[PDB]
């Protein structure tokens, strides 16, 4: 009953560059453990706020958005309906040579471990893009950049085979020898099962989780 | 008389407080409306089978079948638990399993879920196959099509879709799911059944966009019609995906039968880097046992497109395929003993079969690490049948453990042009061919049956002819 004076309270006084920062986003992290799955009625109404935080930062190494993005990944499978504005912001911050490095490690974190408990098939196109143009960009974020890749080759399924040209050209010219990557594109080209093949990931997740 | 008499049988669930009987023991109350209920549900259910109950239950004016869909619409949950059930039964749908999560019911309807006749002791592969491979008929008339499409017809008339709605976002959450199902398998079968101007007003759901993603109507219903679209939304990728085959054997037959109709329609370097490096990941050298090999590194080097044994003469690949000889051995109890509900059982299934069809790409040079393995399969069938001078009695055996599962590495293997001339070297065929008259084992002639390629001549059919006519008459009948 009393979620939504919470939620319009923290509107007024969530000043974008302020001493008052990161207890919002403590609170953030706290609040979406007691409600527990019912969060998605008031995760829009803050969502504003949010947006403007990745490329509105005046914080030396982006630290307030790292702060938001570990936050990020405690959603879980809350936000639904709201992750086609959510996840081209994350998609944002990797794919700029000019933000700093630790800023792009966590984007690259936050996307394979929100896989876990969300589906990615639908928003293929709108993350793959950065992936194959930063493995040849930065020489230094090939070995992290592959684990978020490979972390989305496995939800997909034969409908990555037409990628592999598109990828192949960056992974001979650079020489990448991913072990989990040359694993999942094996069971592409060659035939494995049928029942595997094309499955939902979501029915996946709760067949191992049971 | 018009309707007093034929509208009885809806009383139980029309009337939220039913009294059948005057005079009844008080100490059998609650189970004497569940009782109710069932008998009830029967009749509704046997009335709209019949065409003189169809119409009067559905007539022009006032009619049954609207108190029937007006009085889901009330908030009762006792009501609605009830009336759900008699919705599936009218349509022959099959029930979801109980519960508050929309996936753990999804994965109870789908049409490739296990059943007990596919055992071997049952209908081994036959009877999978009648419900996952469709019918051989495109223009013949189905005509209990028909009959599902006047009574779906006559529901959407009276409102039943609307009334889905109002039960998806206002009820339970346990009801909630069984609605949001039940409303997705009519939007499947309305699609394929119903005509052109059935269809108009078909998929429309003018009351869902009423509750709509707006800020107006309370926000616990916005999201909750929400969700529902997004649960229902994955509700079509499971008919998109069809029927998947459960058992190798069948899965094995399907993917020879496209692999032929594909061939008749006229990747890596893999240096020496490569392979090295997978093959210390792979944990079979050092570590001398199984358990303990990465079984997702193996199946990789296996079926790699360049490495076949013949490229790339390396020493330390002798060592893997030789390692990896004796595992697969049925002489070295070592893989025929394990039970048949592990846990990587269809990984090691997989892996065997896909071994041996590694082997055979190397014709001059893996014949020797295959000469071997094949002839001691065939010394493993003179023991288990009791051909040979030793007990039949391992019949048990070769039911619990993966020792049946050997049928499909020597099956995988007649599929290949050099892998059926294999099989005359080490005499496999006639060891095939001796054990078809066997009066005591018929769950041995059902995975030979099951197992052999018949898309070119030869051997193949010759043992095929003999068991559909020189065998037990069960044994017979299945083939």
């Amino acid at each position: 009953p009393y979620m939504d004076e919470i939620v319009t309270l923290m509107r007024e006084f969530w000043v974008m560059n302020t001493s008052i920062q990161s207890t919002i986003i403590l609170l953030i992290e706290q609040i979406v453990v007691a409600l527990g799955g019912e969060f998605k009625l008031y995760l829009p109404q803050l969502i504003p706020h949010m947006l403007r935080v990745f490329m509105h930062d005046n914080s030396p190494g982006r630290i307030v958005s790292i702060k938001l993005l570990a936050a990020i990944q405690l959603f879980g499978a809350n936000l639904d309906d709201y992750l086609h504005l959510l996840l081209p912001p994350i998609v944002k911050l990797f794919d700029a040579p000019e933000a700093p490095l630790p800023s792009r490690k966590a984007a690259l974190e936050t996307v394979d471990r929100l896989t876990e408990s969300l589906d990615f098939t639908d928003y293929a196109s709108r993350i793959i893009h950065p992936i194959v143009r930063t493995l040849d960009q930065s020489p230094e974020l090939r070995s992290t950049a592959m684990d978020t890749l490979s972390s989305l080759v496995f939800q997909l399924g034969k409908k990555y085979q037409i990628f592999i040209p598109m990828v192949n050209k960056v992974l001979v010219r650079h020489r990448i020898n991913h072990q989990r990557y040359d694993v999942l594109i094996c069971r592409i080209v060659k035939g494995y099962t049928l029942a595997d093949e094309e499955e939902d990931p979501l029915i996946y997740q709760h067949r191992m989780l049971r | 008389r018009a309707d007093v008499e034929l509208e009885r049988i809806l009383a139980p669930y029309t009337d939220f407080h039913y009294r059948h009987s005057p005079d009844t023991a008080e100490g059998q109350l609650k189970e004497d409306r569940e009782a109710r209920f069932l008998a009830s549900k029967m009749g509704i259910i046997a009335t709209f089978r019949s065409w003189a109950g169809i119409i009067n239950l559905c007539k022009p004016g006032n009619s049954g079948i609207q108190s029937l869909i007006g009085v889901l619409c009330i908030p009762n949950m006792e009501i609605r638990r009830g009336l759900l059930e008699v919705l599936y039964d009218i349509f022959r749908l099959p029930l979801p399993v109980v519960t508050e999560e929309f996936i753990e019911a999804l994965l109870s309807v789908d049409p490739g879920r296990f059943q007990d006749s596919w055992r071997l002791s049952d209908g081994f592969v036959a009877a999978e196959a009648k419900t996952i491979l469709p019918h051989r008929a495109r223009s013949r008339p189905d005509l209990m099509d028909n009959y599902l499409a006047l009574i779906l017809s006559a529901f959407i008339r009276n409102g039943l879709l609307e009334g889905l709605v109002e039960v998806i976002t206002n009820s339970d959450d346990h009801i909630s799911v069984r609605a949001t199902i039940l409303l997705g398998e009519l939007l499947h079968m309305a699609n394929t059944i119903l005509p052109h101007s059935h269809s108009h007003h078909l998929h429309c759901l003018p009351t869902l966009m009423n509750m709509a993603a707006s800020f107006d109507i309370p926000k616990e219903k916005r999201l909750r019609a929400s969700a529902a679209l997004n649960c229902l939304k994955r509700f079509h990728e499971m008919k998109k995906r069809g029927p998947k085959p459960y058992s190798l054997h069948l899965d094995h037959i399907i993917q020879k039968a496209i692999a032929t109709h594909q061939k008749r329609d006229q990747i890596l370097k893999d240096t020496e880097e490569a392979l090295l490096i997978n093959l210390r990941d792979s944990q079979v050298l050092q570590h001398k046992e199984n358990l303990e090999w990465n079984w997702n590194l193996i199946g990789t080097i296996l079926k790699w497109p360049n490495v076949n044994l013949r490229n790339y003469k390396d020493e330390q690949l002798h060592r893997f395929v030789r390692r990896l000889l004796y595992f697969y051995k049925p002489s070295s109890k070592l893989y025929a003993n394990l039970d048949l509900d592990f846990a990587k059982a269809k990984q090691l299934t997989v892996v065997g079969c896909q071994f041996t069809e590694f082997l055979l790409e190397s014709e001059e040079d893996g014949q020797g690490y295959l000469e071997d393995l094949v002839k001691d399969i065939v010394q493993w069938l003179n023991a288990s049948s009791g051909m040979k001078p030793e007990r039949s009695l391992q019949n048990n055996g070769l039911l619990t453990t993966l020792s049946q599962h050997y049928f499909l590495f020597i099956g995988t293997l007649s599929c290949h042009p050099h892998g059926v001339k294999m099989l005359e070297k080490c005499s496999v065929f006639q060891c095939l061919l001796n054990l078809c008259s066997l009066k005591n084992q018929d769950h041995l002639l059902k995975l030979t049956v099951s197992s052999l390629d018949y898309s070119r001549d030869g051997l193949a059919r010759v043992i095929l002819s003999k068991i559909l006519t020189a065998a037990t008459d069960a044994c017979r009948l299945y083939a």
